[PDB]
DNA sequence: AAAAAAAAAAAAAAAA
RNA sequence: UUUUUUUUUUUUUUUUUU
């Protein structure tokens, strides 16, 4: 029977892709005829020749290039290839092959003029790929022979199984826009109406210290309570400042600098946030700069808001899920959620074992993809939500931030499937 | 609702002239760029350590085979990938007997400990380099395990087991691959562990370090790495453009000093006359005193940039049209001033700060895997996050493993094109010649250079540090 | 000269009296070994930096 | 003695 | 230290204010 493939080739030059492709193909447990691997020496080599093409040769291929079209040899064996091809009725007995970047179509030679040819000049592997699949829709025979390295090679070209396609797809990140902001920042001068040694962050509402003012955005009598000395303090000194244009960025001068005033705001939002979560009953965990905020065990509803659980169990541990915000202006007015794990010893107490708290994260996230750091994210803003759509970050009585409870979405133009 | 721009996957060069995005697959088929006719081995060690040494270099020679292929490719073996000559017969064995690793090792001083056991092999090493006929491309130094317990800071050696140089470093690795580089020898050091595991058992039973599913890409990164260091190239970039320099910046402390002196390193890439693309380091140590600073004076600058200049100048003649210089930390205007300087009119000096620290978490709406690798955001003509660490389909599985968090990239100085900067360092991402991976999640040059930062804090001692990486990874 | 030289030494060659000297059958042949001009590390020396 | 916005060195685990 | 990555710890620095 025929159960072999020929190369023809130009022997002086392309011996080197002649050969790459005779050891690719008896790897994937294709019989392969050659003369550079395959030819007995000391034997009568043209006579050879046409046994093999006459007899045996099942499949022809020749590789095209600048040489290849002008070599006597190939041409004879071509010939042969021709009428043994007549004599077998295949039109698929010959595929030619373009190697030569320099060899265009119009002076390929006639017969495979005639003849479409599967291109090798770009890539040398989506050409021996293409090779493959004209050999299984024209059923040449293959033996399954080691039947490992043979279908792990053939899988192995395929590398191409997947690409990138052109498909739209939505993200979501962990990003909050900040919907809206109050009115005006404001700069109050309090003096000696607000104690020097004084600590601001106990203080009902957030405010900072900047030179000798306290800046908030706070009406300027809502904290009488911590300071009772400023119950006769006097708007007109009040510095208000267009907050718009601060985002924007158009106000600067020596009072404020565009690069401190940013700063001034993001602290305040961090300090509101903080509040945030004291009002929502929220326990914490000091992490090495920030501190995250954590749900109790029986807090919640069967333990779970939503439809994800949040508090859970592996063995004496029990894992809750936190979250940690931190303002940032420079690419929109955002609050980003970073995503933690905290184990305790009893649902309550937090384990004050470093490294017990590291390998249990590790343990717990070993196996957490996508969908169960997203929902959960969202579940815990939706928790934090005051209504539908976002909820308040209060700095004043009657000043507030609207936060969104959906993330930044964003678009890709390229997409994937499992 | 934002759009973000796809920027192409790279694709890297092998041997014919052929190109290719992975590289374990297109060196496991097209083979690498030039031919190391043989790799003489040398193996420095114990009994019990050249026997499992012996024994991994067997299994390799043969094809291993992982079981998800989807996910981590199929191993043809040493020979077959590399088409070069590495087998067990050639090995320049040095002996280490175990009393006499004993005696050091079972000190009361971490610092001590460590300088006496890198001495012992150093000083094995360099009589062997010397006194002998045979000649060695790369030294595999071995350790045991318990030296891997007790030979860095930090580590406490067990009171029971306590039977008895503070001007280096009590990293083993560092000072080993330090105090070698006045000798240039290729080394590459093993942990019995990396070794063939399945010896090493714990108390449930099961190895300790159990790699049944990941054997292939042990030797795959193995082979890679002894293949580098013996002065092979696996494989190159295709879109480097002429005329580009890059250089990476790092800063590194040193504790030996009063201040950490905060050493600094850079790497170069840059094209050659041809197609040979150069990817060696940029090492003149320029130290920046101040505890904190991390920004380097302007002396030191213009050495830095000038050694640079001669080292494109001396391979390829003339002045650099483009330079695009990476580095971890922010740029302050006084060292740009004096970079300029230096920096010639044609020359486009760019400087580009590069952090992972900024909290952005992209989920898609549904589906148990990550954003697509390549995705980037473009917040403005000067900053952008790039995802150089996600999916990417050929691999099966995403390059992070939880949600990735993209690269912020900005053009601190200069003007750039910052699509073409991102065209860049994700090219950059690919020439990772110390692991067999299909992408690393930050760039090479400032991989390497944090590399060259580590290595060289452990001496100081060193005095015109060699250059090449193979000295180094 | 030297990538000549090298050529000629890949090839045997012939000493004019076998039996005194004899013939250089090649160097593969004789070290077993694989020494070709293929992949010869060369550094530039200008002839004005000599002279 | 704080803050935020930037810095490195180390340890632990699980993935390729 | 075959690697990679995500975290967890500290520590530090700058610019400003008292
Ligand atoms: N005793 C010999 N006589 C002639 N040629 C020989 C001999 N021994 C080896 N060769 C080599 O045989 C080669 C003759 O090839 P060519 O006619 O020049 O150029 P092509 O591209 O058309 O050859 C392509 C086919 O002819 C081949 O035979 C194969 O069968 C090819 O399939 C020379 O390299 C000789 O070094």
């Amino acid at each position: 029977m025929r159960n072999k493939i020929f190369i023809s080739h130009a022997t002086p030059d392309d011996n080197d892709f002649t050969r790459w492709l005779a050891l690719k193909l008896i790897g994937l447990g294709y019989e392969v005829w050659c003369d550079i691997l395959f030819l007995d020496k000391g034997v009568d080599f043209w006579s050879n020749i046409e046994k093999v093409i006459r007899e045996d040769t099942c499949k022809f291929l020749l590789v095209s290039s600048s040489y290849s079209n002008q070599r006597e040899g190939v041409l004879k064996e071509l010939a042969v290839a021709a009428k043994v091809k007549k004599q077998l009725k295949d039109d698929k007995f010959i595929i030619p092959l373009a190697i030569d970047e320099q060899l265009s179509y119009d002076d390929i030679n006639i017969d495979i003029v005639r003849l479409n040819a599967i291109d090798f000049k770009m890539s040398w592997a989506r050409g021996l790929k293409d090779i493959l699949e004209a050999f299984e829709k024209q059923k040449v025979p293959k033996e399954v022979a080691d039947a490992s390295k043979s279908n792990l090679l053939y899988q192995q070209i395929f590398l191409h199984d997947k690409s990138v396609i052109e498909k739209e797809e939505i993200y979501d990140s962990n990003w909050l826009s900040i919907l809206s902001f109050p009115e005006e920042l404001r700069f109050h001068e309090y003096n000696w109406m607000l104690p020097k040694r004084f600590d601001v962050r106990e203080l009902t509402f957030p405010a900072v210290r900047y030179k000798n003012y306290l800046c908030t955005f706070a009406w300027a009598y809502d904290f009488t309570y911590h300071l009772p000395k400023t119950e006769t303090y006097h708007k007109s000194k009040t510095i208000r400042i267009p907050t718009e244009e601060i985002l924007s960025g158009s106000y600067d001068s020596n009072f404020i600098r565009n690069a401190e005033c940013k700063r001034l705001i993001v602290q305040l939002l961090n300090k509101a946030f903080e509040l945030r979560m004291k009002d929502k009953e929220v326990q914490e965990y000091e992490m090495s700069n920030k501190t995250a905020y954590w749900l109790e065990k029986g807090k919640l509803e069967k333990d779970k808001f939503e439809k994800t659980m949040l508090v859970g169990k592996q063995k004496d541990k029990n894992w809750h899920f936190a979250i940690s915000g931190a303002s940032k202006l420079y690419p929109f007015p955002v609050l980003m959620i970073s995503s933690h794990i905290f184990f305790t010893a009893d649902g309550k107490k937090l384990i004050d074992s470093s490294s017990v708290q590291h390998s249990s994260r590790r343990r717990q996230g070993k196996n957490w993809w996508n969908n169960t750091w997203r929902t959960k994210l969202l579940a815990f803003i939706k928790y934090l939500s005051d209504d539908d759509t976002s909820f308040y970050l209060e700095m004043g009585s009657e000043e507030k931030v609207f936060v969104s409870n959906e993330p930044v979405k964003f678009k890709g133009n390229v997409s994937y499937n499992i | 609702m934002k759009e973000l721009i796809y920027i192409e996957e790279p694709k890297i060069l092998f041997a014919h002239g052929q190109k290719c995005t992975d590289a374990r697959d297109g060196l496991a088929l097209f083979g690498p760029l030039n031919n190391l006719y043989g790799i003489k081995s040398g193996v420095i060690g114990t009994k019990q350590g050249l026997k499992i040494f012996r024994d991994y270099l067997d299994h390799i020679q043969k094809p291993i085979y992982n079981s998800n292929s989807i996910t981590r490719p199929m191993f043809p073996g040493f020979e077959a990938v590399f088409d070069c000559k590495w087998e067990s017969t050639g090995i320049t064995f040095k002996e280490v007997t175990n009393e006499d690793i004993g005696k050091f090792l079972y000190n009361s001083s971490t610092h001590k400990r460590t300088y006496d056991l890198v001495s012992l092999f150093i000083d094995k090493i360099i009589s062997a380099n010397k006194n002998e006929d045979e000649n060695v491309d790369v030294w595999f130094v071995i350790v045991p395990d318990e030296i891997y317990k007790y030979c860095r800071p930090n580590s406490v050696l067990p009171k029971e087991m306590v039977q008895t140089t503070y001007n280096y470093d009590a990293q083993f690795h560092d000072q080993f691959k330090a105090r070698l580089l006045k000798h240039t020898i290729p080394t590459q050091i093993f942990r019995e562990s990396t070794l063939a595991w399945r010896d090493f058992k714990n108390a449930f039973g099961l190895p300790i370090r159990d790699f049944s599913k990941i054997e292939g890409h042990l030797a795959w990164t193995i082979s890679t790495a002894a293949f580098y260091k013996a002065g092979g190239k696996p494989w190159k970039l295709s879109d480097v453009r002429n005329g580009v320099c890059y250089l990476g910046l790092v800063y590194k402390k040193v504790e030996k000093s009063k201040n950490p002196r905060n050493a600094c390193c850079a790497a170069q890439m840059f094209l050659d006359n041809g197609d040979g693309t150069v990817f060696k380091g940029e090492v003149g140590p320029w130290y920046n005193p101040k505890n904190g600073q991390y920004h380097l004076e302007p002396k030191e600058a213009k050495a830095l940039l000038s050694q640079s200049l001669q080292s494109y100048k001396e391979q390829i003649g003339e002045y650099p049209k483009e330079v695009f210089i990476h580095a971890k930390t922010r740029f302050n205007h006084q060292e740009w001033d004096a970079f300029l300087e230096v920096t010639p009119k044609e020359t486009n000096l760019v400087g580009v700060t590069i952090s992972k620290t900024k909290p952005l978490k992209l989920y898609k709406t549904e589906g148990d895997y990550t954003i697509l690798r390549g995705n980037a955001y473009v917040v403005n003509e000067r900053s952008a996050f790039l995802w150089t660490v996600g999916y990417v389909p050929k691999i099966q599985t995403a390059l992070s493993m939880e949600v990735p968090n993209p690269l912020f990239i900005e053009i601190n100085k200069g003007e750039a094109d910052i699509k073409q900067v991102l065209k860049d360092i994700l090219s950059l991402t690919k020439l990772n010649y110390n692991a067999c991976i299909f992408a690393d999640g930050e760039p090479v040059t400032l991989r390497f250079a944090d590399k060259i930062g580590e290595i060289l804090t452990a001496s100081t001692d060193i005095k015109t540090p060699p250059l090449a990486f193979k000295y180094y990874i």
